[PDB]
């Protein structure tokens, strides 16, 4: 009776939807699919209050909270979405995330996420902040538990054979310059309370 | 050499602690490389350190040194003025200063592998902005409680 | 020791003593990562320098 | 021709611009940026740093390789002390020798 | 372009996600919102391959896959729904719960009077069915575990303060009555023969 | 701008010459060489190799 959405429409969708994001890196059907239809993408978000963000140079696609009405609160205050919202130390190994993913973008260009980093490397970075107790075993636990918990917002892949992992382009909108600075001003924020 | 090595880990710790100042040029951070480590060699630690690997470039000297501990070790007093686990040491002082001069060795690749990546920010536009935005971030977090957990 | 035990039970090849040793006998401490890492170190600092 | 020639050997920075009178203005400021790092007022210091912790590396490692050895050489004492302790043949004791 | 969704229609929409349900007794309006908007809910759902069967008398709205089954595949899988099976403990209750939601059915009706039961008859029958994890206590713990994540998967009300519960309408709905059915025959079975 | 261009590309056969235009008679005697010895000669090796 009723018309059917294309079906290869459906199936971008609902799969974007799984993964929150789609790279033209991995399943460059499903992602040409929303660039033939990003409208309908759009329109099928808006009862939903969600919106696709895009990054054809990195091949990305993302979903992300309409913030017409959403609760001034939080865009994660939305009830359908589930994971939890990013926390600060989560955010400490964001920041150094990013940092790397964009030295290796001007190495290599702003292409396709071979953006690899070796875990061995993080260890020291992170090592200054949350210090060192005294237990390389201890701090790979700590470090792989955050990591994880990054995966679970999709930001990075857990470690291959070679303990290295790629960084999901998903990050760099996650911490775009705005983000940066507004999350800068309540660090500083933080302090001042703290102080 | 057990507080050699605790000072040369803590000027590692230093240095790479303070790279994330953004005030510091390429130039800022390889002086204060070579001067942590001037200092860290001139101070008595250091002195011994030194001296440690000047013997290894006249090696036939520490090498004849164990060949004397070990003949001395033969002699049969030895067994009544030291007990198996300090024979066992002694026969074996000289490897267990050169293996421990390697944890010194260490810390210094670390902080000039760590200068390396760092002095390499060649950065495009955009990117050199964004990059500002974490150095300050991060300077900031520098400051921050990371033992409260609830923090 | 059980390491020799096994290579020795393996000993089909009933070899010369040079291998007894080298391969059966002692424990491996060879130190070619060792050697890496000070290659390593040598280029990440000549290219401070470059 | 001085802008283009500049251009030429960069990495980076002048690559973005180009090598023409509106040019100036990034030229200078990355003249300015090196001068402020005074970057090339190390070289001798850090050439001489550079021998320094490389031949602390190597001669160490060739000390580290050294000492191997002769702990090998306890490990063939012990064993030799042990096999005396038994004949090999009639009047005969088994010994182990190296080079 | 496209005007919003009304926010009435997208709030109650975001409920019966969350939920996968939506009760007039309990919350009428969201219920009554989605009534006089059927249409244009489906039509949502049309992209997504879901839709809503409804139960007036019990009062329930469900989310459900809009595909015919076996067009394409063996077994049907949708990206945005994990079939997960329940364990043995929680198919058993489940079980015990279908039939006494049918018998209170019996002697009420169905739909207009919920089904209800304090949680002390019910532990003696699952711990006959169960075996002891070593105390009464822990008999417990265990079924108010099973009874939160039954909860969870909308399938029952807290325990209150006489531990009174009332057993969701899903429950009429759930897909594979018989098996359950089955797995009770079976578990009566057992007990049987091993006396 | 152009000839400094070139030069930079150059192999050794312009970077002799100067940045000015009585140095543009080399530069195009060595455009000439290249269009007619080089060009051909070394296609047809190649292709022959």
């Amino acid at each position: 009776s009723e018309t059917r959405t294309l079906q290869k429409i459906r199936e971008a969708t609902q799969e974007l939807l799984k993964y929150g994001l789609l790279e033209e890196a991995s399943k460059p059907n499903l992602y040409r699919i929303v660039l033939s239809h990003p409208e309908e993408v759009t329109r099928i978000l808006e009862p939903l209050d969600l919106d696709i963000g895009i990054d054809e140079i990195r091949g990305l696609l993302y979903v992300k909270v309409r913030l017409d009405e959403t609760p001034a609160q939080d865009e994660w205050a939305h009830p359908l979405v589930r994971r939890q919202r990013l926390n600060l130390e989560q955010s400490l190994l964001v920041a150094i995330l990013r940092q790397h993913f964009v030295a290796w973008e001007q190495e290599s260009g702003t292409g396709a996420s071979q953006a690899q980093i070796a875990i061995d490397d993080l260890l020291p970075q992170l090592q200054i902040y949350l210090g060192d107790p005294g237990s390389e075993s201890k701090e790979r636990t700590r470090l792989l538990t955050l990591l994880d918990q990054l995966k679970g917002h999709g930001l990075v892949t857990s470690p291959d054979a070679h303990e290295r992992i790629v960084i999901r382009p998903i990050i760099a909108h996650l911490a775009d310059p705005i983000n940066l600075q507004a999350l800068l001003a309540w660090l500083r924020e933080q302090i001042a309370q703290q102080t | 050499f057990r507080r050699v090595e605790d000072s040369w880990r803590e000027a590692d710790r230093a240095l790479r602690q303070s790279i994330i100042g953004e005030q510091y040029h390429r130039g800022d951070i390889v002086e204060r490389l070579l001067n942590d480590q001037d200092a860290l060699l001139n101070t008595p630690e250091g002195r011994v350190f030194d001296s440690f690997q000047q013997q290894l470039r006249q090696s036939s000297e520490l090498k004849a040194m164990s060949e004397r501990l070990r003949v001395i070790l033969s002699h049969p007093s030895a067994s009544d003025a030291l007990n198996r686990l300090q024979r066992h040491d002694l026969r074996w002082l000289v490897k267990r200063l050169v293996d421990e001069s390697q944890t010194v060795l260490q810390a210094r690749a670390r902080s000039e592998r760590d200068v390396r990546g760092f002095m390499k920010t060649g950065l495009a536009a955009e990117h050199h902005r964004v990059g500002h935005l974490l150095n300050e971030f991060l300077n900031l977090a520098l400051k921050l409680d990371w033992q409260r957990q609830m923090i | 020791a059980f390491t020799l035990l096994n290579r020795a039970a393996g000993l089909k090849q009933l070899n010369s003593i040079d291998e007894i040793f080298r391969e059966l006998v002692l424990d491996d401490h060879s130190a070619f990562d060792r050697a890496a890492e000070v290659a390593n170190s040598f280029d990440g600092l000549t290219e401070i320098h470059q | 021709k001085r802008m283009s020639e500049a251009k030429r050997v960069d990495t980076g920075a002048l690559v973005e611009a180009g090598a023409d009178l509106d040019d100036i203005p990034v030229y200078l400021q990355r003249l300015q940026e090196l001068t402020e790092e005074a970057l090339p007022e190390k070289l001798n210091r850090f050439l001489d740093y550079l021998n320094r912790s490389s031949d602390d590396g190597v001669t160490q490692l060739l000390s580290h390789i050294e000492h191997e050895v002769l702990v090998i050489e306890e490990r063939l004492n012990e064993l030799n002390e042990t096999m005396f302790r038994v004949d090999f043949q009639p009047d005969r004791y088994l010994r182990l020798d190296t080079k």
